[PDB]
Order: C-alpha cells, then structure tokens, then sequence
C-alpha cells in the first residue's frame, strides 16, 4: 500500500548517528586519562600496511582510491535521486534496487573507514575529522533503515562532504602535481560541496517543519530549489521569490550568511583567475615553401619594433616577401598588440626565450634565412647587455650554427669576444653592428669632412620624397634625404674593354650615382653600389643595353708613449701652436664607463695621409678618464691630453678652440643617470660655452659636434630654430648641419645590412678607414695595434681615396661656381681629376636673396642634373692617393 | 409569555421554532423554559459569543441549513443541559479547540454537508456522554489518531461521501468499524478515495495484515536494537579489517623470511 507514514521516529537514526559518535569519543578519552594515571611490532606492521593501502603506493591502493573517487559521487548520486521522494517512506529491501545499492556503497564506506582508523595516528583527532564525522552519520542511518524496512532522508545530505578529499585522492595518485591546479581543485571541491551540503540541510529542515510547531511549517522546496535559494543567498542578490520560512531554516541563513558570502567572494574570483591562466601567444610557425622568413629576438619593445617594422617593410625596396617572426619573453602590451595587428599578414609574434631549444624549433629557426638580435642601447649597464646578447647568440649558434646574424654590439670589445664563436662563419654570411665603433667612424669623417655623418646616416635611412611648397633648407634637404644605398649587378654592356672608363661620365645615361671587390671611386661580375633614390629605377643599369706604418700599411703607428710624456698643462698647452687640429672634450669621472676612443683616432690615420697632413688630435676632459682608457692610447702619434674640465673657459683657450678644425663633445656618465630630463646637460652646457666664447670673434662658428644620448635634447643646441618634439631627428636643423649625433639613427642598419650584406663592410671601408681580414685577426688575438717596417707592397696598399671638402671661391672649378648645372660640376670633376662627389654642403640662407651673418651650413645628398650652385658652397669628394 | 421570542412560534412544554424566518441572527431574550429550540434555513452567517446565553436548561439545538461558516469558541458557554446539535448543512470550514469542550451532555452532534476539511482532537474536546457521530458529506482526508480515544461511548458513525485516502493515518479509524460493525447497507457506501490500488475498497476490507508495513509502536526490542547498531557494526567492521591486515602481514612475513635466500 501507499501512505506508509503516520507517526515519526527520525530519532532512531539520530540517537543511532550520535550514540556512535560520542561512544566513540567517550571510550577514546576513558582510555587517554587511563594512560595518563595508568620481532619489530605487529601493530605497527599493520598500521604501515594500512598506511600504504589508504595512499596510492600499491596497485591495490590506487584501485581502492579510485573506489573511494567513484563511489563518493555514486553515493552522491544516490542523494540526489533520494530527494524527490518524501521525508519519511516505507520500502522494501529486496524488492528495491536504490536500497541495495546504497547499502554496497556504505558497506565498503565502513571498510575504508576501518582502515583509515587503523592507518591513523592520533586516534582522538582521527575520530573529530570531517571525513570521520560524514561516515559517523550516513552508515549507520542506512543500516537502521535497511533493519526497519524504513528510509528517513535525514542527514544523507553529509555525503556531499565527501567531495571534500578529491584533492588529497588526486595528490596521492600523482595526477595532481603542479601548486596551480592543486589550489584550482581545493577551492573547487570546497566550494561545491559546501553549497550542496548547505542547500541540503536547508532542503530537510524546509521540508520537515520545525519540530516545536509540530511540523506544521512544512515549504516543500525541491532540492533544485533550495540549492538555487542558497546560490541566490550567498552571491548577495537576494530575489526573495525563495526563501526559508522555518525558525531553523532562518537560523540556518543568519548562522550561514556570516561564513558564506565570504567564501563566495574569496572563491569566485580567484577561481576564475586561475582557470584563466593561459598562454595567448603559445604555438608554432608554419613554415609556407617559396617565402623565407627572419627571426626576430632580443630587445622587443613598441618604439623599436615600430622603428624596424616601418623600415624593413618600406615601399621603396622591391617587391619582396620576406616574413618577419619575432620571439620574446614578455607577452605584448596592448599598444605592440595593436602594431601587430596593423601588420596582419606581414609578421607573427611567438612567445618564448631564445634560450630554450624548444623555442628556436618553434619559431622554425632550421629555415629561417636570417637572425637579428636588436640590443638595448640605452641601459645603465652596458657590459650586461652585451652579455645578454651574447648569450642571445650563442644559444642561436648552439640550436643551428649554419644560421646567419645580424647582432648590435655596445662595445668593440664584445665584439672580439664574438669572433671566439667557432661558428662566426662571416665568409657565407654573418654581421655585427658595433654602435661604439660605427658612431665614433662617423664623428671622425664629419671631422675631416663636417656633415658628412648626416648624410651617411641619411642613406640608409628609408626615406620616401617628401615636397614643402615654401622655399626652405628644409625643402632642398628632403630632396636629398630619399636618397637611400643600393646594390645591383651590372650590365653586359659595360664588361667589355675596362670597367673604369665606361664608369665613368655614363651617369648622365643612366640618372644614377655609382660609388669581385670592394670598390670606392675604381679608377686607374661586379656590384654597383648605387645612390638611387628608390629600387624602382635602379633596374636601369643591366636592363638598359643602349715601423711609420702599421704590419699591413692601412694606418700609422709610432712608438708607444707614457702617460706623463704627453700630459700638458695651460701654459704650455698655450705655448704650444695648433691650428686645423682637433679637439676632444671628454666627459667622465671615477666610476663612469668606457667609451673607447681607439674607433675615433683610427679613421683619422688611414695611408691615403701624410704625417705633415696627419691632423693633431687633443683630449681635454679629467686625466683619471684618460689614464683608464690609456693602456690602448699610448702605442699612437701626435695626441696631446689637457686635465681640466671642458666647462671651464681657460682651459678651452689653451688648446687654441678657435682655430681648431673640429671640437667633439663626449659623454660616458650618460648610462649612470637614468632621468630623461638630466641627460646630457654637461654635453648642452660645453656646447653653449664653446658658443659664447669670444677670441681676439664668436665662437658661435666653431665647427662642433656633440654627441647625444637622448633625441629629444637636440632642441638645446640651436637657438635660431624651431624646436617642436613632434619633428624627427633627421628633421632637426642641429643635426642635418652635422653638428649633431645620435645612435638612434643607426638603427636602421639592419634592414639595410640585411638586405645586402655587403653594404656593412662597405661602410667599415668608407669610415673607420680601413678593416681587412687580417687586422681583424691581429685584433682578435693581440687586441693592440702593432707595426713593422715597411715592405713594397706595404706601400702599394695605399691606392684608396678618401673623403675631403673642397671648396668653391677659388680654383679651377670657379667657372662652375654659379654655372647652375650641378651635374656639368660632378662630370668635370669626373673627366678633368677622376673626382665624385657625394653631393653638396650649403649655407642655411644661400637660397634667401638677402644676405646673413649665418653660417651654418647643411648636406644636399645627389643633386639633380639641372642644380643650380651659389660660389659660397663645399662639396664632398674622394680624393685619390699621392 | 415572557418566555418566548416575539417572532418565534413556542408550545407548552418548552418547544420552541424559529425555523423558516430568515433570521440574520440569534433572536435574543432566551429563556430558561425553552427545552427544543429550532433555527433552521436561517441566514445565521456569523455566531456571537455566548449568543445562547440564558437558555441554560435548552436541550436540543438545530442550526441545520443556516450558511455557518465560523463559529466562536465560547458561543455555547453555560449550555450545559444541551442535548442535540444539528450544525449539518452549513459551511463550517475548520473548528475551534474548545468549542464544544462544556458539552457534557452532548449525544448527537452533526457536521454532514459541512466542508470540514480536518477535525483535529483538541477540536471535539472531552465528550464521554457522546452515542452518535454524523461526519457524512465532509471533505475530512483523515482522522488524526486519538480523535476518538476521547469518545469512550461513540456506537454509530456515518463516515460516506469523504475524501478518505487510504493508509496508515486512518488506521485508528478503522479499528473502530472492525469492533463496531457497519451495517451492510451503510458499509457499501464507505470506500476509500485515493485513485492507487486501493479504490472500490471497502473500509472494512483492510485487515491488519494489509497494513503491516505501518509504523508499529516502539518496543523494547527494537529500542535497543537501533542504538546497539551503530557502533556494533563499526566495532565488526574495524576488527575484520585488523584481522585481514594482520594475516596478510603474517602471510607475507612468512613467505618473505622463509624464502629469502631463494
Ligand atoms: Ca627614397
Ligand atoms: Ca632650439
Ligand atoms: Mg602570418
């Protein structure tokens, strides 16, 4: 029959739950306070075998925690199913499937509680655990129900506390390792089995009225409803269409407020965070056939992506396809997320360290056609960031030696340190940007030849033409800025009787400028260094078919000297006749970094000059600086060294600053402060002081150059300009009179070195002199400077031509100094000595009919043919060797 | 005479009709004389406190077919020489305890066609004068158990036309008609209502056997039993579970030490 329940006696599984409970505790103590007024060992035998069994240290072990796994979310499970039916019901055991089943599952619960209780130490604080409780009061019901033919759904809302030691099952059998999703599991397993057990004893006492209102207070929630109600309770939204109405199941909500919201606001969050934890930038690079792809690694960051971005990919190179891959460490900010995706189709950001192996294979390295490594020019420590990059290489080299590299060196040194690589193969490919080195060679040609350094770092630059309708400098500077260096192979028309003479006076045919080997001005298959203003056009060439010296000769050496055989003072330094010569203001103190000044000495002393022509070199600054860096100036002639201070004024007019040919300013504290606003305010103070000075004239006109960590200063050096931070360097009055330098402008060398390689040795041949591979090598394994006596082909090796500033008011080239045909000017030049000049350096006011008392002067890169010329102008050439 | 209401009809020896007068409510100055009163087919929707009062020696009392739909606990206080009570026919819906508690002389008191859905114990109070129940056209689902521990002379009771769900809440009820047997005519109209296995069944057919699985009273047996369960199957469990330790450990040692060295 049906309607089975007339009177109560949910005490019977009560009492049977709490008699088992406190008999348990009561028997504990009775024996703790007997102890306390009172082979190996078989107890202990056994109670490591249920220590092992209880963990997953056996196959056994692991088979019975799964067991407990499982049948914890089948007993669950089983709740679950139970709660439809009413509080209190009749059943029979054997003609009931749900009954046996439950009565299995806590059979084997009892089981395993028996050998926790035998695997656990202390007894008394076994009995109060959790785990020990839920057993404590689920068991025991259902066996009374099972004697009874009787189930009350009383407390079997508890088995959801066994969800609770999941983590600890998971630990055990080694699935769970890593702190990550350990912590993942606990909050989850917490958070879960609190809800359930909450909306289950809400679901009992809603259902089952408070006892002293004689059950009359009966909601009949089902148990979705009252796990909703709770979801709805401690997420602090509060409906209010569910809620308990019982006293007990009030009390429960006020008790369980205090010590859930809580829980919910702690767990939620962090939950979603650690489940949020994800690599956005993980994965490989498909390698597609018939489009070689670069490597890009090492200082990535939004301005020098973008810099190397917009140069690599300008419109002026061909139409090449070249996949850009860039790997580092730190995920993108938004910003560089942002430049990615304006270059959709064009690069690939991967995550990873170029140290891993693992990381190189992803980013397809074994194809790749090349390697660059950009480098942090502006660090506090530059010894570090050239170890880092170092490493950087080495890592390369490991994972794939046949690789080629474009890297930037901060220092000459490390540089030599990258040659002891075994696989520094530079004959197939390889290159290393040294920034000291290059900076330094273009100082010293704009020393011999002032503005030469813009224009040289102008070409390589891309620069696509820019028109301004006012009559400026400006506007004759940006027609000479687009010129970029290119290389093509040249025509079968011009291999026939010599090469030389047909170079020659044929750049009117082909409206281009020309500059096995090397070659510079080649008078007396090969690739012609163009100065083409786009790749466009210079298809035109093969389409269109109608012990003075040094142990090798390149330089001069001397006998080495003593520090206090050249150190001067005021009076003699006064004494002492220089004109023409150059002066160098050093800025340094005890703890500042090396510069290196070797890479700034050397250019200046190349074959193609004569001892009596050989420029005066003096370093002024303090004398500690110089003695640190002196251990490789001494084995050098004709350099003098001024103590001092180039701030102060007497001792500026003791080396004759007026009259001297260049005043170079240089810093080597700039990498100790790092504040934008105080950097390079001793090199703006020297170059206002050389500025105002006054000689028996301003020495506003003094040709100097400083040398300028930080772009944004260039505003201070000129007061008759515009300063506006939104300009360009490469815009700034300062720097394209070439009395202005920055690294930031070689950058770019890169993208060129890259796109041809030998544009590179070609600039360690048209600066620094000269670099053979043998200096190299004597370099490498000597690291000084040495020299022999002369030998005939010694003498022979002295052919080169070498930059020199011509003027206009008098000469043989007078007729052509207002004949307005720039390129009537180049030709003669070409015919008449076998001369080429670059392009032209002008007065800033020369295009203004009225006349000025500037002088400044700026850098026009390859004239059109019909250029008009002022008498008052310069021009570049390369002189030949006498 | 003083004794009788203005617009009731009275007879000599106490009888007093009140029926068919559309009266809205008690008609007042009760008297002492009256034995018989009659208030049929009233409109006495709502019943005052002590609205009876003066007629203290009133034997029988009809208000069938008058629209009752609440009565007050003591709107018959003092009557206690009332006999007969005729409250069918109205629309009683739930009574109050004590209502009827000083009606010691009660022998007939009729509820049929009253929408009663439960009449609780507390509800007919102590009535060991009481012969005869009428319960018949009542929507009473059960009899909660006790009701008629309390009616030690209750002979005849009409239980047909009632909302009578078959189970282990009209068990008490029952044993009633099996010491008091239902005449064959009336025990053919009484028939359990739930739509289970159980309609078209006789009140009378339910034996004991049938009903086994109903909650039996405690014993002292099963007392003992329910609380000597618990901890003596931990107690079992936990020793069986040392003694297959203590073998296997024993069976393992043996085969360990004795066959070392092979
Ligand atoms: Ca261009
Ligand atoms: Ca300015
Ligand atoms: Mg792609």
């Amino acid at each position: 029959p049906c309607d089975s329940r007339g009177q109560r006696m949910w005490w019977a599984f009560l009492a049977s739950s709490m008699v088992t409970f406190f008999g348990g505790l009561f028997i504990i103590l009775l024996w703790r306070t007997l102890k306390y007024l009172w082979e190996v060992g078989w107890m202990t035998s056994v109670k490591d075998w249920a220590g092992v069994m209880i963990s997953a240290q056996t196959l056994t072990g692991r088979v019975l925690v799964v067991l407990v796994f499982a049948l914890s979310i089948g007993a669950l499970v089983i709740y679950f199913i139970d709660s439809s039916n009413p509080i209190e019901s009749c059943q029979n055991f054997y003609k009931d499937f749900t009954l046996q089943i439950d009565m299995a599952f806590n059979v084997f619960f009892l089981l395993y509680f028996g050998l926790r209780f035998i695997a656990a130490n202390d007894k008394l604080w076994f009995w109060l655990e959790v785990n020990s409780v839920v057993d404590f009061f689920t068991v025991p019901p259902v066996f009374v129900s099972v004697y009874l033919n009787r189930s009350w759904l009383g407390l079997r809302f508890l088995r959801a506390l066994r969800l609770i030691q999941f983590s600890e099952i998971l630990q055990f059998l080694n699935i769970l390792k890593t702190s990550n999703s350990i912590k993942l599991v606990n909050l989850l397993s917490i958070f879960i089995s609190t809800w359930l057990t909450a909306a289950g004893f809400i679901h009992l006492v809603e259902n089952s009225g408070d006892p002293w209102e004689n059950f009359q207070n009966n909601q009949a929630l089902t148990y979705w409803e009252c796990v909703y109600l709770l979801m709805v309770t401690m997420s602090t939204v509060g409906y209010g269409d569910v809620y308990a109405k019982t006293t007990l199941g009030r009390l429960f909500m006020v008790f369980f407020i205090l010590g859930g919201l809580a829980m919910f606001a702690s767990y939620v969050p962090e939950i979603i965070e650690l489940i949020g934890n994800r690599k956005k930038y993980g994965g490989s690079y498909s390698a597609v056939s018939g489009r070689k792809h670069i490597v890009v690694c090492g200082h990535i960051t939004l301005e020098s992506v973008s810099n190397f971005l917009k140069d690599f990919l300008h419109k002026d190179r061909d139409d090449v396809n070249v996949e850009i891959v860039f790997l580092h460490n730190i995920s993108p900010n938004l910003e560089l997320e942002a430049l990615f995706k304006r270059h959709f189709t064009q690069v690939e950001f991967y995550q990873g360290s170029v140290l891993n192996p693992h990381d190189l294979a992803r980013v397809k390295i074994e194809s790749a056609d090349a390697c660059l490594i950009l480098a942090n020019k502006y660090c506090a420590d530059p010894d570090a960031e050239d170890a880092s990059n170092i490493m950087r290489v080495i890592s390369i080299k490991n994972y794939h030696p046949k690789i080629r590299i474009i890297t930037q060196m901060l220092q000459y040194h490390n540089k030599a340190h990258l040659l002891n690589i075994p696989s520094w193969n530079w004959k197939e490919g390889d290159d290393a940007i040294c920034l000291a080195e290059l900076k330094l060679g273009f100082i010293a040609q704009s020393c011999l030849a002032q503005g030469l350094s813009t224009m040289l770092a102008n070409l390589f630059s891309m620069r696509s033409f820019i028109k301004i309708e006012e009559d400026t400098w400006q506007k004759y500077y940006l027609e000479g800025v687009s010129n970029e260096m290119y290389t093509e192979y040249l025509s079968s028309a011009f291999v026939g009787l010599s090469f030389p003479t047909v170079c020659e006076l044929c750049f009117v045919k082909l409206k281009l400028l020309m500059i096995s080997r090397i070659l510079i001005n080649p008078g007396n298959g090969t690739l012609g260094f163009f100065i083409a203003s786009d790749a466009k056009e210079v298809k035109r060439a093969f389409f269109y078919c109608k012990k003075k010296y040094d142990s090798t000769g390149m330089f001069h050496w001397c006998a080495p000297k003593e520090i206090e055989k050249v150190i001067l003072t005021r009076s003699e330094a006064a004494m002492t006749v220089l004109s023409g010569h150059v002066v160098v203001c050093i800025f340094g103190d005890v703890s500042s970094a090396l510069i290196g000044l070797r890479n700034l000495v050397m250019p200046l002393r190349a074959s193609n000059f004569h001892y009596h022509e050989l420029k005066h070199i003096v370093f002024v600054g303090s004398i500690e600086y110089l003695k640190r860096e002196w251990e490789t100036l001494h084995n050098f002639p004709k350099v003098s060294i001024l103590p001092g201070t180039p701030l102060s004024r007497a001792d500026l007019r003791a080396v004759n600053i007026n009259l001297c040919d260049m005043c170079v300013i240089l810093s080597a504290n700039q990498n100790n402060i790092d504040d934008t606003s105080l950097q390079d305010k001793e090199c703006i103070l020297a170059s206002l002081n050389i500025k105002s000075m006054q000689f028996d004239t301003t020495g506003v006109n003094i040709p100097i150059i400083t040398e300028l960590v930080n772009d944004t200063n260039v505003q201070f050096l000129d007061q008759d300009d515009d300063d506006d931070p939104d300009t360009e360097l490469y815009l700034t009055q300062p720097f394209a009179c070439g009395t202005a330098f920055a690294v930031s402008v070689l950058d770019s060398l890169m993208s060129a070195t890259y796109f041809n390689d030998n544009i590179l040795t070609l600039i360690r041949t048209l600066v620094t002199g000269g670099a053979t591979p043998e200096l190299e090598a004597l370099i490498a394994e000597e690291n000084a400077l040495r020299g022999g006596y002369s030998t005939p082909q010694t003498l022979a090796n002295r052919d080169r031509c070498r930059v020199a500033q011509l003027a206009l008011l008098d000469g043989p080239f007078a007729d052509l100094g207002d004949g307005g045909c720039y390129g009537d000017l180049f030709c003669k030049a070409l015919k008449t000595y076998n001369m080429l000049c670059f392009g032209i350096y002008r007065l800033r006011d020369a295009h203004l009919s009225t006349p000025s008392q500037c002088t400044k002067r700026y850098v026009i890169t390859n004239p059109p043919y019909e250029f008009e010329l002022v008498p008052t102008d310069l021009i570049f050439c390369l002189m030949q060797f006498d | 005479a003083p004794d009788c209401p203005e617009v009731c009809t009275c007879v000599p020896g106490g009888l007093a009709s009140c029926s068919a007068l559309s009266l809205p409510a008690v008609p007042p100055g009760l008297s002492l004389r009256l034995r018989a009163l009659l208030l049929d087919h009233n409109r006495v929707r709502a019943l005052p406190p002590g609205a009876f009062a003066g007629a203290g020696a009133l034997q029988r009392l009809d208000l069938r077919e008058n629209g009752l739909h609440s009565v007050h606990v003591r709107a018959f206080w003092g009557l206690g020489a009332l006999q007969l009570l005729d409250l069918s026919a109205n629309q009683l819906e739930a009574l109050a305890p004590g209502t009827f508690a000083p009606l010691r002389a009660l022998r007939n008191l009729s509820l049929a066609g009253n929408r009663l859905a439960r009449l609780e114990p507390a509800a007919l109070g102590a009535l060991p004068l009481l012969r005869s129940l009428s319960l018949q056209d009542n929507e009473l689902a059960a009899l909660a158990p006790g009701l008629l521990g309390r009616l030690p002379a209750l002979d005849a009771l009409h239980l047909r036309g009632n909302p009578w769900g078959c189970g282990c809440a009209l068990r008490p009820l029952c044993a009633w008609l099996r010491r008091h047997p239902l005449p064959a005519s009336e025990a053919e109209t009484v028939l359990c209502v739930w739509p289970g296995r159980l309609t078209l069944s006789p009140l009378t057919a339910f034996s004991d056997a049938a009903f086994s699985h109903c909650a039996q009273p405690l014993a002292l047996r099963d007392l003992a039993v329910v609380y000597t369960l618990g901890p003596a199957s931990f107690l079992v469990s936990l020793a069986s579970c040392l003694a297959l330790g203590s073998g296997l450990t024993a069976c393992r040692a043996r085969r360990r030490r004795l066959r070392t060295a092979a």
